[PDB]
């Protein structure tokens, strides 16, 4: 028995290793990161989060990148600059997925993408999954 | 910053060594 | 040691006990051992030539 | 609230448009594809589905792809070569995705790759998405 699971829980890649792609959160109400390595790496690798807001020329063109801000849990530290961030770290395998979100929606639109464009920084792919279709 | 959840695709059980008494040998 | 060269070493077997105890006059009577546990102690803890 | 999506519901990527990348299924009992394209098409693509086996050198490494064959259903007809494919229509839209699944298993490796490779090829994406998990 198989299900046609793109149905309820499409994805849709966010990084290739040579260029990010905006994601349109807007239709569903949920969503999650998820990260793989396609080979050894050499350091952590940070990845900044960004969120677009509608273009003012089409209601469905992105505009420019808006760096998302922190949101400190019930208790605990906070980013030093107040920003969101997330780090690789070195540790990681080749065969294994790392999983992880933002606590709040902001924008429509949602993006990722290095810090700095290394080769290193090659060998992530980013994918986003929804859940939970609205419309 | 967020907390990442790991789990890995493969396994690979240990496999480490016994050992065992050697043979008496006078002191 | 060995013939050529032989070392001559204080010693305390097993059976120096049994011969020590049995050699005792029979007409004196019942007798009792007076000795000291580590005594015992090391005595009980002989060893033949294979571990056993 | 939203959660962590990317626990329950891993996904990767299939093929970016460039390349295709075998992804191992054997550890979710269900899976499925999405198809996205990122601008306009000129002609159909079609799609082959292959799937692979665990290398005899190593039991972690895929080896050479074998197409998926058909299976056909009740009331239907079975594909005149017998074997499965997936074409994507001239008219999509490109702000609309399309989801379908195969409805057998086979190897533990799944594969996608176009029938041709061309400018045209280029323009989609394909991602896969799992659901449940049992290690």
């Amino acid at each position: 028995m198989n299900f046609n699971v793109g149905v309820d829980f499409p994805s849709f890649i966010a990084w290739d290793g040579t260029t990010s792609f905006p994601v349109k959160i807007d239709g569903f109400n949920q969503f999650g990161f998820t990260f793989k390595v396609i080979e050894e790496l050499t350091a952590d690798v940070p990845f900044n989060i960004f969120y677009h807001e509608a273009s003012e020329a089409d209601p469905c063109v992105p505009g420019p990148a808006i760096r998302v801000p922190d949101v400190p849990f019930c208790d605990g530290v906070a980013t030093a600059d107040g920003l969101a961030t997330v780090v690789i770290p070195e540790a990681v395998a080749v065969d294994s997925f790392c999983a992880g979100s933002v606590p709040c929606f902001n924008g429509p639109w949602i993006s990722i993408a290095p810090v700095t464009v290394n080769a290193d920084s090659a060998k992530v792919q980013v994918t986003v999954t929804m859940k939970g279709a609205t419309r | 910053m967020i907390k990442l959840n790991c789990r890995p695709l493969c396994q690979t059980p240990t496999a480490s060594r016994l050992v065992s008494p050697p043979c008496f040998i006078c002191r | 040691g060995t013939p050529e060269n032989p070392v001559q070493t204080p010693a305390f077997l097993a059976q120096d006990w049994r011969r020590f105890v049995t050699s005792f006059p029979a007409e004196y009577g019942d007798a009792r051992s007076v000795m000291h546990q580590n005594v015992f102690g090391y005595l009980a803890a002989m060893v033949d030539a294979n571990g056993r």
